[PDB]
């Protein structure tokens, strides 16, 4: 068999929250758009990478 | 209370830290006048009655 069913693919997908994210148009794709220093790097004194 | 991110070395190895801060109660008053008369006093208090 030249294309097998590949090993990687035989997982069942696994379970799904509803998570609140930005998800912006650019070109064709979908991108989160993501600024962390708010959730992380802040109060603490790790400057943002 | 402020978190941690924990980074690797070299970085040195931060730990939780608390901050306790206790403010002092700041007092004032306010004011106003009522002044009376005196005829008016006579009439209120009966006598000129």
């Amino acid at each position: 068999e030249a294309n097998r069913e590949t090993l990687d693919e035989l997982e069942s997908a696994p379970q799904t929250t509803r998570v609140r994210a930005d998800l912006v148009a650019i070109g064709d794709r979908l991108v989160f758009l993501e600024a962390l220093e708010k959730r992380i790097y802040a109060a603490t004194n790790v400057p943002y990478p | 209370h402020q978190p941690l991110i924990a980074r690797d070395g070299p970085h040195p190895v931060e730990q939780p830290v608390h901050n306790y801060m206790t403010k002092v109660i700041d007092r004032r008053a306010l004011n106003a006048a009522f002044s009376l008369a005196t005829e008016a006093i006579a009439l209120l208090t009966g006598e000129a009655l």
